[PDB]
């Protein structure tokens, strides 16, 4: 039913991860860079 | 019209077709030959080796 | 007046575009006119009343726009 | 080839075995292509109608019962054939009609039979038209 | 808790109560529920092996699948007048888009490193003709990247006012006329036409969607 | 079997060509074909009715 | 402008989507295929 | 009357268009009666006159844009 | 009177978009005319010299328009 | 003296529109020539010349308003 | 002065659209390449060269419009 | 200076329109390959690569026109 | 400064009239790829990814448009 059957959850996910952590940081510099507040 | 799916092949279409020209031929024409392709008399039994005999199935 | 006759000039002008589509119409419905006599003798008495209200309809658009440019004028 | 040679034949009796010919019609599925000399390589199914033989004598005229008009890049043209129209003795209205009439009430027997009831029926109109 | 996040906790708590909710028949029906995610999980199941199939189709499928539902819920509850859709900004659907082709090249550069250069050159085009094809192929990999997430933001945003400009008309035409009939009616006609439109077009472009980023992933993994 | 002489006979072979194979004939493009009135199938069945009646 | 709490937060979504399928419903749809193979056998 | 008939000018210069789709609608018909004649010569007798009944409506169009672009001048 | 002057430049060049369409329209006939020749070596004799008349035809109107351009200019 | 040249640009501009049609209606006919040629090798000896007329004829139609819009530059 | 350059700029600009026919011209004649060289391939050795030739013939009238836009501009 | 800008906007504005033609045409060049591959499975090899060449300079006009665009923006 | 604006909004709005070529062109490439899987069913999938290519292109053109007619707004 929700029997956990191990799937592959992040050992081939990685790349899109690093991509997103690479994104975050530049991604709240940007806010601060444009500020406008 | 249709005679693939509705009829059944090109060769059924065609005979009928030549079936229409010679019974709707003038009354001169009509001959022996008509008469003979008028005639037929086969019967398709379809030997029934493992199965399915049609037993003399009329032309 | 000046700019008013001068816009209903253009007006005018462009408002003639109409005619374009009343002639393809007319040519179009007769192209395909000529295709199926040429195709198909008999059907030509059958095809020829239709392709008549085709083109008339076509005309009569291209006549709208003939009567809205040329209110434009007079 | 110099002009074009007509091989129409009908199972009971060839009609022309290469005879030259100045122009001939071909009612097909799609439509009636006069070829006359050269042209280019064909195949075609011939709808029933007149496949007129225009020649020099004159533009005799047929209707077939079918067949298939194909041509050969040697100025080649190919037309098998069934039962003919000569001439215009094979003209017989009253017996087209009573078969058109007495035969499209089994139009709607049985699917296949219907079909080719409806189709004797449109060959039949077709004979009515050259009937003329 | 901005518009947007207020609006994403709504997204799962919509998620949860459909399939998770469910959960007692023991069986592979019981529940029409569970045949209708199954069906768009059987429809995108079958188009991972069509469109990545080969090697690592299934590897990958989830993200389809997550981005997918993502923008399924997303647009589900979008039409009602007050619909404030997802903070009539989107600027979100953009950055999806951006996050997932720089995804997509790292994955590239990352499995091919050089040879991802060699994309950019399918079959033939050679070299007077290598600089041109690079430079389309390279622009293109932007080009469709960006036009991905502001084509979807930018029609939710168009179906949205649509909804209001055409509405307010509707109470303009419901005000004026005394007696007659045909004046609101037919434009309440026109607001269930352009309602239905909305909902329709926000479920095949999250296939759209969904087609896309299959695409895309296509190119990294496999070169041609 | 042949009728060859008036006197003599012996058993000949005429292949028919099926449909899904007539569009495949190398000369097959020398003839400009429609897809409307699927000659191929056709074109297969007046082949097997002629050849066998002959 | 505002990302914090949405992207990661997405990318959480995602994992925990992910999680809720492919560890619960994955098997389930796998469990019932391989369920009805045995029942034939 | 100065910018009056300078918006005259360009007016009759935007009207002109017309001629165009007068000259592709004839020759479209053109088309399909050569098309026509070459699949079947026999017809060439029956669709002349159709055709040339064709090509005078969709002259007609032309006709029309000219009167349109002679009023805009003169 | 630099302006009306210049309005009937404007004019002129706005007159020869009809080439678009004359261009097109001798481009369909010899087109059609060039598959009837090739799918029907033996047409060419009568169809030729329709072929060249509706070209004429096509042309009038692209000679029309550049001429009434001329006398704009002129 | 400026209204006079910048007019004579603008109609110049929007002449040399007219060759957009010359030149689809020559690549048209010869598509057509193409198509003819594919569908009978023997009849390029007619063919060719008949299309090379008809370039030839759609280059001049387009050409003159070239001139057209040449005349209205230069002159 | 400044007046002179800006129409000119906007003539440039107007010019530039001549590309569009002989874009649609050389993809076209590519186009019944495709088809011709697909029904029989025998055809293609005979029909590149003079099939390249109107490709240059359609890209030189669209070179001949983008060299008009440019001594427009320069 | 002032008009001198606004009208190199415009000119840009008007010359990006090749992409229109651009697209176009590549347009009918892959219709054409896609009804011959299907007609002609076997010639794909062997009019892949003109066809993508050709779509590619095809794509280059409209890019020809994108340049004339930046450089009356710069 | 308020001339300069204006024109950059006309131009981006000029600009914008570009990709009418390109939702035609992945228009009737789609429409190409449904006549051939039409024709040759078993060639759907051989023949699919080009149709996205096709697609990928057109959408470049369009995109083109869309990036002069951006850079003109901001």
């Amino acid at each position: 039913m929700l029997k956990r059957f191990p799937t592959p959850i992040l050992k081939v996910y990685w790349p899109f991860f690093v991509a997103g952590a690479a994104v975050y940081y530049g991604m709240s510099k940007a806010a601060d860079l444009s500020s406008n507040t | 019209s249709a005679w693939r799916k509705a009829g059944i092949s090109y060769a059924a279409y065609l005979n009928v077709a030549a079936q229409a020209i010679r019974s709707s031929l003038k009354t001169e024409l009509q001959t022996a030959s008509v008469l003979n392709r008028s005639q037929t008399d086969a019967f398709y039994t379809q030997y029934k080796n493992g199965t399915a005999a049609s037993e003399p199935t009329p032309i | 007046m000046q700019l008013v006759l001068a816009a209903k000039y253009i007006g005018a002008g462009i408002s003639t575009i109409g005619l374009l589509g009343a002639g393809i119409g007319i040519a179009i419905v007769f192209a395909a006119l000529i295709n199926g006599v040429s195709r198909n003798p008999s059907i030509k008495d059958t095809v020829f009343p239709m392709a008549i209200l085709g083109f008339a309809l076509s005309e009569a658009t291209g006549l709208f726009c003939l009567m809205v440019s040329f209110l434009l004028l007079f | 080839s110099s002009g074009l040679k007509l091989q129409f034949a009908l199972p009971h009796e060839t009609l022309y075995s290469g005879s030259e010919v100045t122009q001939v019609n071909l009612p097909a599925k799609s439509g009636r292509i006069g070829v006359l000399a050269n042209h280019v390589p064909t195949v075609e199914q011939l709808l029933p109608g007149v496949v007129e033989v225009m020649e020099g004598s004159n533009s005799k005229k047929f209707f077939i019962s079918g067949g298939f008009a194909t041509v050969q890049p040697d100025s080649q043209l190919c037309v098998t054939a069934i039962e003919a129209f000569p001439l215009e003795s094979f003209s017989q209205e009253n017996i087209k009609n009573l078969l058109a009439e007495a035969k499209k009430n089994v139009s709607s027997s049985d699917a296949r039979e219907a079909a080719e009831a409806a189709i004797q029926v449109e060959v039949l109109e077709n004979l009515q038209s050259v009937l003329k | 808790l901005t518009t947007f996040s207020l609006y994403t906790i709504i997204v799962l708590l919509v998620i949860t109560s459909l399939y998770t909710l469910t959960n007692n028949n023991n069986k592979i029906i019981g529940s029409r529920w569970l045949i209708s995610q199954e069906a768009i999980y059987d429809t995108i199941m079958n188009m991972t092996k069509g469109q990545i199939g080969g090697k690592n189709w299934g590897l990958y499928f989830p993200m389809i699948f997550t981005l997918f539902m993502f923008i399924f819920i997303a647009n589900l509850i979008s039409m009602i007048p007050y619909s404030f859709a997802l903070s009539a900004h989107l600027v979100f659907i953009i950055s999806l888009s951006i996050v997932i082709w720089l995804g997509n090249t790292i994955l590239g550069l990352y499995k091919h490193g050089w040879v991802f250069f060699s994309l950019f050159v399918p079959a033939g085009t050679p070299l007077p003709l290598v600089p041109l094809l690079v430079i389309i192929e390279t622009l293109s990999y932007f080009a469709r990247a960006i036009s991905l997430g502001l084509r979807l933001g930018s029609n939710i945003l168009a179906g949205h006012l649509l909804m209001v400009i055409l509405a307010g008309l509707t109470f303009n035409f419901m005000l004026i006329n005394l007696f007659t009939l045909v004046f609101g009616f037919v434009p309440l006609a026109m607001i269930l036409a352009i309602m239905m439109l909305e909902f329709a077009i926000g479920i095949i472009q999250g296939y759209v969607w969904a087609i896309l980023t299959a695409s895309y992933l296509k190119d990294a993994v496999y070169l041609h | 079997n042949d009728p060859v002489s008036s006197l003599s006979f012996e058993p000949s072979e005429k292949p028919i060509f099926n449909a899904k194979t007539i569009e495949q004939s190398p000369s097959f493009g020398k003839f400009e074909i429609d897809t409307d009135a699927n000659v191929p199938r056709d074109l297969f069945e007046y082949t097997l009715a002629n050849q066998m009646l002959t | 402008f505002y990302f914090m709490n949405q992207l990661t937060y997405g990318f959480l979504l995602m994992i925990t989507l992910l999680i809720l399928f492919s560890q619960f419903f994955l098997p389930m749809i796998l469990r019932l295929y391989v369920s009805r193979l045995f029942i034939s056998k």
